[PDB]
RNA sequence: AGAGUUAAAUUAUAACUAAGCUGUAAAAAGCCCUAGUUAAAAUAAAAUAACCCACGAAAGUGACUCUAAUAAUCCUGACACACGAUAGCUAGGACCCAAACUGGGAUUAGAUACCCCACUAUGCCUAGCCCUAAACCCAAAUAGUUACAUAACAAAACUA
């Protein structure tokens, strides 16, 4: 009966958790790896604007904070 | 009607002086609430002493 | 029903236990059962009435409830 | 009457008793209370033995104080009662006579519930 | 803040005959002094509906309900001050602040002048519901902040580059 | 949601008394700073009433008392707003009892389990998060009707 659907899920979940334990630190890399792409693409997004709006420098008092890498 | 009830009880209240009376009276006359029931709905209050 | 007359509340309590009889014993309306129950609990915490036995004074009083213990 | 004060007091002789009650109602009349009445319910042996102020008591005197007081106050009086050395247990209840009697018209008899299960010609 | 004075004689006793001759004890018993809070809220209700309204009698009046609701809100706010952890009552308050806004939108559509005067009296302000409810998140708030400042700059630069042209062409026209 | 309170039970810790006490299908290990009795705070959890069916939007809520208190003259409505069992995370307290983990003991071919014994994170409070459930009554909201009508089963069928 419908348990037979749940069994599949139950297994697929278990078999996933196990995986994410072994793979943990590999995972941890690739997460942060993409956060450093994010923050960069983000930056370029704004850089694009100065250069598109004709300004040479980034406007006064702009440090362009890091949102994605926010921790603690 | 309410206001007049309270007007009536205002004579019977305990005030700073009557403490000396009231307290001395409270000890003199113990009162019971103890109260019972009968299967017919009737009450039997405490037996006469 | 007042929490003050412990005799009354004693009438609805099991003598040996200190139990509170259910409707199916006491035979009361809903509101009167509830009333009695709350009243009792009050009488217990304030300590006009004890918890684990029916006060002996009141064992000899009229019995309301339908229980037969001794056969 | 608005509030009700159940005083269980250490059983003493008469003078000491009088003192205790007097100062109690003084405290109340100071927090803003109007005292209606004082009902001595006697000295009884307590239903069970009560431990307060490092004394374990068997008997006690019983008192009932009806009074009107402002909402804000009740805490204050409770505190000053708990502090007291001869109160063997305090309490304050909304006076029973504010609560209404809504007439039990009687038992409204409950009929058996029907149309729970579908009509099925089973077996 | 308003203050329904301690002696104010609870509402239901206000208009009955022969009150002021009565001795100070009973007056003290029927005062706001010995009252529940509900009573004080009946008073606040009365006073507010007198100051603000037109016809004290109409309950169904859109105005009336706005005033009443506002009284209860003001109460939930104090109850909010004293209990900050109470989620239930926070819910009530925030539903109610809203419903009041609903009926205010009704007044603003239907009877304008009246709506206006109520907003004046009760200190309620009507902020039109802004289109597009979108959760502003860090990335967006930041990118907008930047853009806003880029604008604020390019109009400055345009201003100066045209200002030196104004100065040059005027200094050539003068001599 | 606050603030105050405790009846039963349990535990420290003393006074006696006996050597055992605990524990299972049967045992073992375990403890004799143990056990029975008599005293007794804290902490935690709330017999009976309940054969009741109330209160909350839902989660949830049933020891006692007082304070505050339960939106809308009441239609539907989100990716917006505010909440959201357990477990979990952060800091500080608490610690009777329970208890993942773990260490003993049995059982077993094996036994990383079911049974036994200890003991921990943790359940508890205050403040902040996390936002998941067989979060299910698997039955959307608001007005209706019992006409028409049986796929099956289950809680009977349908309009707008
Ligand atoms: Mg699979
Ligand atoms: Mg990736
Ligand atoms: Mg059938
Ligand atoms: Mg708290
Ligand atoms: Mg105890
Ligand atoms: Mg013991
Ligand atoms: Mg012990
Ligand atoms: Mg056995
Ligand atoms: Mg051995
Ligand atoms: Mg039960
Ligand atoms: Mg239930
Ligand atoms: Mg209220
Ligand atoms: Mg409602
Ligand atoms: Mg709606
Ligand atoms: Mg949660
Ligand atoms: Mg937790
Ligand atoms: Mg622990
Ligand atoms: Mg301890
Ligand atoms: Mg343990
Ligand atoms: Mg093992
Ligand atoms: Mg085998
Ligand atoms: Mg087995
Ligand atoms: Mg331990
Ligand atoms: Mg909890
Ligand atoms: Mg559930
Ligand atoms: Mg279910
Ligand atoms: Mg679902
Ligand atoms: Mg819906
Ligand atoms: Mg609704
Ligand atoms: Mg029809
Ligand atoms: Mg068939």
């Amino acid at each position: 009966k419908n348990i037979l659907k749940i069994r599949r899920r139950k297994m697929n979940h278990h078999k996933y958790r196990k995986l994410v334990k072994r793979t943990r630190f590999l995972r941890r890399k690739v997460r942060e790896g993409r956060l450093r792409q994010k923050q960069v693409k983000f930056e370029r997004d704004l850089k694009r604007i100065w250069q598109k709006a004709g300004l040479k420098e980034a406007p006064a008092g702009w440090q362009t904070p890091k949102i994605y890498l926010k921790n603690q | 009607q309410e206001v007049l009830q309270l007007q009536e009880e205002a004579k019977t209240f305990i005030t700073r002086e009557n403490l000396e009376a009231r307290v001395e009276e409270a000890l003199d006359s113990p009162k019971s609430y103890n109260w019972a029931i009968t299967r017919e709905g009737l009450v039997v209050r405490p037996q006469q002493k | 029903v007042d929490y003050k007359n412990v005799q009354l509340l004693s009438q609805f309590i099991s003598p040996f236990t200190g139990c509170i009889y259910g409707r199916h014993i006491t035979g009361l309306c809903g509101k009167k059962q509830k009333e009695i129950t709350k009243a009792i609990k009050r009488a217990q915490i304030l300590g006009f009435m004890p918890v684990t036995y029916k006060d002996p004074a009141y064992l000899k009083d009229p019995k309301v409830c339908n229980i037969k213990y001794r056969e | 009457p608005r509030y009700e004060l159940a005083l269980i007091l250490k059983a003493m002789q008469r003078p000491e008793t009088a003192a205790a009650l007097k100062r109690t109602l003084e405290a109340l009349m100071d927090r803003g209370a109007v005292v209606r009445n004082l009902e001595n319910l006697g000295e009884r042996m307590l239903p069970y033995k009560i431990s307060a102020h490092n004394q374990r008591h068997s008997r006690g005197g019983y008192f009932l104080v009806d009074f009107y007081a402002p909402a804000t106050t009740v805490e204050s009086m409770m505190e000053h009662l708990s502090r007291d050395i001869d109160v063997i247990r305090p309490n304050i209840v909304k006076h029973p006579l504010t609560q209404e009697v809504k007439e039990c018209e009687g038992i409204v008899p409950v009929p058996l519930e029907e149309k729970l299960y579908s009509t099925k010609k089973r077996k | 803040q308003d203050d329904p004075p301690p002696s104010m004689l609870l509402l239901d006793y206000q208009n009955v005959p022969g009150i002021h001759k009565v001795d100070d004890v009973v007056k003290r018993l029927l005062s706001l002094e010995m009252a529940n809070q509900k009573e004080k809220l009946k008073i606040k209700k009365m006073q507010l509906m007198n100051k603000v309204l037109e016809n004290p009698e109409d309950t169904s009046s859109l105005e009336a309900r706005i005033v009443a609701l506002t009284v209860k809100i003001r109460n939930y706010e104090e109850h909010m001050q004293k209990h900050r952890k109470d989620k239930a009552h926070k819910r009530f308050l925030l539903m109610s602040i809203d419903q009041r806004k609903k009926m205010l939108k009704n007044l603003r559509e239907t009877n304008y002048a009246v709506f206006e005067k109520i907003c004046k009296e009760l200190g309620i302000e009507y902020t039109f519901p802004p289109p597009y409810h979108r959760k502003a998140h860090r990335r967006w708030v930041t990118k907008k902040a930047l853009c806003t400042q880029v604008f604020r700059e390019v109009q400055k630069l345009k201003k100066q580059k045209r200002a030196l042209r104004a100065a040059a062409v005027a200094a050539h026209k003068q001599g």
